């Protein structure tokens, strides 16, 4: 996260760290959506241009974390993966269209003050909140700058950007399965996700029921926090039918 | 690299 | 979950975090 701040304790209890077993290292962010399911970006698990193709046994998920590097004894919980599900039409060849994946845990994680699931949006909540100018919140342990790494979880609030502005900021083909967020050059404020924040949640707090909803997944960006560029996020609601199908079919 | 070792149980 | 999106250390105890008001103010 570039130009963010340290998270408060328990501020993002759905935050998940995807952790490589060997060598031991941060791979990505992710989010907890129930006691057995974790949501992330497909490119965290599968990206052939970078020779990335992880299997279940390559990875762990670490839940309830604040510190990036410390083993947070008595606070974080570490889970093994039963199965990875990547969207069948995830487009790694071109533009990361449908950049979404689910991971089923081997056993349920116990909820605590530091571990708690985020909501997924219904159609109405999505329609109400996914509007240009409305701000969401992005969290992660990724790079603090494009070209280093934070001691603890970072947070930044960013406004959703009008689709034509998103489109006009890049040569990459944008789709309805993406939205973009960030400040314009003239707005003064700044901030963005960066390498290592991939897979983490873009959340909004509904003013109707005061619950946090995950509207986006950190997906892609050209550089980090560049003037005139924006961060791109997987549109969670647009892909929720797939999410529900996987969970319904596989538990 | 700069990560504290995690308990061996999780790496089994 | 029926309890999704309600944080134990914030919503559950009616405490606000330091910047959530920034989000609310944008929801015009
Ligand atoms: C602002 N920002 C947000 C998220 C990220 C993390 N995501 C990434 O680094 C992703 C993974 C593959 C390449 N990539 C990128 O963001 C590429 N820089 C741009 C790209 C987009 C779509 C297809 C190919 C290349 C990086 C920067
Ligand atoms: C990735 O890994 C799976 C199984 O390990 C393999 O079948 C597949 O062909 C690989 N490449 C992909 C999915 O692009
Ligand atoms: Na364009
Ligand atoms: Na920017």
């Amino acid at each position: 996260i570039v130009e963010g701040s340290d998270a408060e304790i328990g501020m993002s209890p759905w935050q998940v760290m995807l952790f490589r077993k060997s060598p031991q290292e941060l791979l990505c962010g992710a989010s907890l959506i129930s006691d057995r399911w974790v949501l992330t970006a497909a490119h965290c698990l599968l990206y052939p241009p970078w020779d990335k193709n992880f299997t279940e046994n390559d990875l762990l998920v670490r839940i309830g974390k604040h510190s990036r590097t410390r083993y947070e004894r008595n606070i974080e919980k570490i889970s093994m993966l039963e199965k990875i599900y990547i969207h069948p039409r995830y487009n790694w060849r071109e533009n990361l269209d449908r950049d979404i994946a689910l991971m089923k845990l081997k056993k349920p994680v116990a909820f605590s003050d530091y571990i708690h699931p985020v909501c997924l949006p219904d159609r109405e909540t999505a329609a109400s909140l996914l509007q240009a100018g409305y701000k969401g919140r992005v969290t992660g342990w990724g790079n603090l700058k494009e070209t280093g790494q934070p001691s603890v979880l970072q947070v930044v609030n960013l406004p959703i950007v009008e689709r034509p502005v998103c489109k006009d900021s890049t040569r990459i083909r944008i789709t309805d399965n993406m939205f973009c967020a960030g400040y314009k050059p003239d707005e003064g404020k700044r901030g963005d996700a960066c390498e290592g924040d991939s897979g983490g949640p873009f959340v909004m707090k509904s003013p109707f029921n005061n619950r946090w909803y995950q509207m986006g997944i950190v997906s892609w960006g050209e550089g980090c926090d560049r003037d005139g560029k924006y961060g791109f996020y997987t549109h969670v609601f647009r892909l929720k039918k797939w999410i529900q199908k996987v969970i319904d079919q596989f538990g | 690299g700069d990560f504290e070792e995690i308990p061996e149980e999780y790496l089994q | 979950e029926a309890d999704c999106g309600l944080r134990p250390l914030f919503e559950k105890k009616s405490l606000e975090d330091k910047t959530e008001r920034e989000l609310l103010e944008s929801y015009i």
